[PDB]
Parts: C-alpha cells; sequence; structure tokens
C-alpha cells in the first residue's frame, strides 16, 4: 500500500539535471527520459543519447524525441507538490518579466 | 514540432528529490490509470511502447493485435508497419513491479 518515494525516486528523475521530469520527453530508439528543456539544449551539441549512447537520428534528432504525456502524468501523480512547485514557479516568473 | 523553448523554460532550474522518508499512498491504482494496459486492463506487463506515439500495453497484447492483421494502434489509430515499429521499456516495468 505505502512506497517510500526513494524507492521511486530513480524512475522518476532526469539524469541531465539530477531533478523530476518536468515536461518529460523521450528518445524513440532507445526509449530513454529527460525533461525537455535539458534533452533539447543536450541535442544541440551532441546527436547520441546521454545515457546508453545510441545515435538518436542520423542528422537531426529532434525527429526522434517524443513528449511523454504518460510518464509525465505518473511523476505529477506520485511526486507530491511537485505540480503546484512547478506551476508557481512559472507564475513567479512571467510576473518578474 | 519545432521544440521552441519559451523564456521560462530557457531559465528553469531542477525540481529537486525529496530525500526525506516520504510514503505514498498508492492503496487503490484508481488514481493510476497509466500503469494499466489498455487492451486488457491490467497492470502492464513487459511493457511494450509504440516508436511513433509512445502508448503502452503488455507485451502479449500488442504483439496479439498486431498478429490479428490490424496494423493500426489500440489507443490512436495511427499505422504500424511491424514489430520493429515499438520497443520494449525495462523503466517502466521496474517502476511497475515496486508500486503495484
Ligand atoms: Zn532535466
Ligand atoms: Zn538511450
Ligand atoms: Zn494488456
Ligand atoms: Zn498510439
Amino acid at each position: 500500500t505505502r512506497i517510500k518515494i526513494t524507492e521511486l525516486n530513480p524512475h522518476l528523475m532526469c539524469v541531465l539535471c539530477g531533478g523530476y521530469f518536468i515536461d518529460a520527453t523521450t528518445i524513440i530508439e532507445c526509449l530513454h527520459s529527460f525533461c525537455k528543456t535539458c534533452i533539447v539544449r543536450y541535442l544541440e551539441t551532441s546527436k547520441y543519447c546521454p545515457i546508453c549512447d545510441v545515435q538518436v537520428h542520423k542528422t537531426r534528432p529532434l525527429l526522434n524525441i517524443r513528449s511523454d504525456k504518460t510518464l509525465q502524468d505518473i511523476v505529477y501523480k506520485l511526486v507530491p507538490g511537485l505540480f503546484k512547485n512547478e506551476m508557481k514557479r512559472r507564475r513567479d516568473f512571467y510576473a518578474a518579466h | 514540432k519545432t521544440w521552441e523553448l519559451s523564456l521560462y523554460e530557457l531559465q528553469r532550474t531542477p525540481q529537486e528529490a525529496i530525500t526525506d522518508g516520504l510514503e505514498i499512498v498508492v492503496s487503490p491504482r484508481s488514481l493510476h490509470s497509466e500503469l494499466m494496459c489498455p487492451i486488457c486492463l491490467d497492470m502492464l506487463k513487459n511493457t511494450m511502447t509504440t516508436k511513433e506515439c509512445l502508448h503502452r500495453f503488455c507485451a502479449d497484447c500488442i504483439i496479439t493485435a498486431l498478429r490479428s492483421g490490424n496494423k493500426e494502434c489500440p489507443t490512436c489509430r495511427k499505422k504500424l508497419v511491424s514489430k520493429r515499429s515499438l520497443r520494449p521499456d525495462p523503466n517502466f516495468d521496474a517502476l511497475i513491479s515496486k508500486i503495484y
């Protein structure tokens, strides 16, 4: 019934920022996942997966990534306070800018 | 899709892990329908994922559906040429093996 979140953490975390998935994005070839912002900036200087080193696309990496609606749904549902927190950070940013 | 990053996105910082011993209430799975397979309505088992659209099924169920001669995806009805059009993901499997 009750599971320690520290046990689920490793499946809910982006390897490029070391935090939870925000706008989770999955590589089609190997199916590893990352935050949208982390994988997009990474794929600017590389065409190989950060985790397993497999080639994402011959020439245009962004062609072989997808938004992972399902994965992001799970993360938001499992990690308490996470969703409220991201929405707030964005609210705080636009008010400042 | 362009994958243009917004002003907020260009500046965002990580969402840090909750490392203190917090327990999550998962007594019912009527709060987590993303762990249930659309075909059989069970806990996804040996999860297969469609490359193009990222919909997840038990290996059992999606192989059967393709073997029926129907080349559409059971979730979104988008075409699939073959079983080379889907990949296994040990990540979802391992996630599910911890929760139930
Ligand atoms: Zn990240
Ligand atoms: Zn990979
Ligand atoms: Zn199934
Ligand atoms: Zn689909």
